[PDB]
């Protein structure tokens, strides 16, 4: 028998808090978008076996959304968007393990569509981080 | 504008204006023969025509019904014709009563107690008789994925019908990208109507009320510890499918004090007072779906 370092643990309690914050913010504002799909490992059972899959997919969605909120759609025509953008980044930064390099008008309508879709995604993320924080630790 | 609804049932699309010319329909008997054939409508022995085909005019709901062909005393085939009336570009919706709540033109209301893939839809009608409802559902429209529904049955009374459906391949924890479609066929005598509903399960979530709501008075103080549990219908594990709560303390009167607290815990300490009740309701923690009904308990 041996015992071997497995690397840095995900920061579950911080991610739990940032993802909860993001849910609050996304609802404070009343295609090929990534979605946490069923294959993605984010379900309760999928988290025990291997959470890297899920977290990696969550990271991907976070960076997709942060690019959208920083883009022309939100800084052009006529707010929780500033704090939302920054928190999207904060969380994605927490997910990025050392060594891994996981980084790669009509507006009022688009902005409604994007924010609605963001609410959905961040709720899944919040459940993942809350479950991980509670059962993996 | 004429299509098969089910075996031997055909819907005729009827564009109507007061001087309706009437659309002509040709009905063919479902038989290998063409001799000795007569036609009757519904329960009458009156011969309306002879031979393998019958040509009829449809202008109004009485122009329809179960046309039947006969040879040697024997029924060869039945063809029931229903009419879907398009007033002036718009189809009729007399059968179901607008609920007027989520938006206007909302005839079907669906809700789910959890993320399992089971949901319930209901609808309202004034009509008490000669009523059949048929329910279909799927996830997506491009390549529909299976959802199994039961029979629509009278559930309460205005007339209320409900149906239970279950997504065949549920993924409770996923972020849904394609909505569930609900299609209800509504038949009143010979009047056919369509009803449709589109949604994400996440948006029709309404949990059941908090369970086992109970009070625990503090020693020689007015304060009470309120405690409760997640409903049994709620998705498990709770560590993942979190709920959040609203605790309310209110009197019977108008101008009396009110106390309202938000908490992710399943306990709270409130101040009780004679003739006040403690109410607790629930909502998904991370997504702003519908609050449960109140569970409540008198300060007694
Ligand atoms: C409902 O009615 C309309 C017109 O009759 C038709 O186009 C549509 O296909 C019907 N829907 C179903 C699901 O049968």
């Amino acid at each position: 028998l041996r015992a071997v370092p497995g690397g840095s643990s995900p920061a579950w309690t911080q991610c739990q808090q940032l993802s909860q914050k993001l849910c609050t913010l996304a609802w404070s504002a009343h295609n090929d978008v990534p979605h946490i799909q069923c294959g993605d490992g984010c379900d309760p059972q999928g988290l025990r076996d291997n959470s890297q899959f899920c977290l990696q997919r969550i990271h991907q969605g976070l960076i997709f959304y942060e690019k959208l909120l920083g883009s022309d759609i939100f800084t052009g025509e006529p707010s929780p968007v500033g704090q939302l953008h920054a928190s999207l980044l904060g969380l994605s930064q927490l997910l990025q393990p050392e060594g891994h390099h996981w980084e790669t008008w009509q507006r009022l309508l688009l902005r409604f569509k994007i924010l609605r879709s963001l609410q959905a995604f961040v709720a899944v993320a919040a459940r993942v981080f809350a479950h991980g924080a509670a059962t993996l630790s | 504008e004429i299509w098969e609804l089910k075996k031997d049932v055909y819907v005729v699309e009827l564009d109507w204006y007061p001087d309706a010319p009437g659309e002509m329909v040709v009905l063919t008997c479902d038989t290998p023969e063409e001799d000795g054939i007569t036609w009757t409508l519904d329960q009458s022995s009156e011969v309306l025509g002879s031979g393998k085909t019958l040509t009829i005019q449809v202008k109004e709901f009485g122009d329809a019904g179960q046309y039947t062909c006969h040879k040697g005393g024997e029924v060869l085939s039945h063809s029931l014709l229903l009419l879907h009336k398009k007033e002036d570009g718009i189809w009729s919706t007399d059968i179901l009563k607008d609920q007027k709540e989520p938006k206007n033109k909302t005839f079907l209301r669906c809700e789910a107690k959890n993320y399992s893939g089971r949901f319930t839809c209901w609808w309202l009608t004034t009509i008490s008789t000669d009523l059949t409802f048929s329910v279909k559902s799927s996830r997506g429209s491009s390549d529909p994925q299976g959802v199994t529904c039961g029979a629509a049955t009278l559930s309460a009374e205005e007339y209320e019908y409900s149906v239970e459906c279950q997504e065949d391949s549920a993924c409770p924890a996923a972020e849904e990208s394609l909505p569930i479609e609900v299609m209800v066929d509504a038949v009143h005598k010979l009047k056919y109507e369509n009803y449709t509903s589109s949604f994400f399960i996440r948006d029709i979530i309404k949990p059941d009320p908090p369970k086992n709501l109970q009070l625990k008075p503090l020693k020689n103080s007015r304060q009470v510890e309120v405690s409760w549990e997640y409903p049994d219908t709620w998705s498990t594990p709770h560590s993942y499918f979190s709920l959040t709560f609203c605790v309310q303390v209110q009197g019977k009167s108008k101008r009396e004090k009110k106390d309202r607290v938000f908490t992710d815990k399943t306990s709270a300490t409130v101040i009780c007072r004679k003739n006040a009740s403690i109410s607790v309701r629930a909502q998904d923690r991370y997504y702003s779906s519908s609050w449960s009904e109140w569970a409540s308990v008198p300060c007694s």
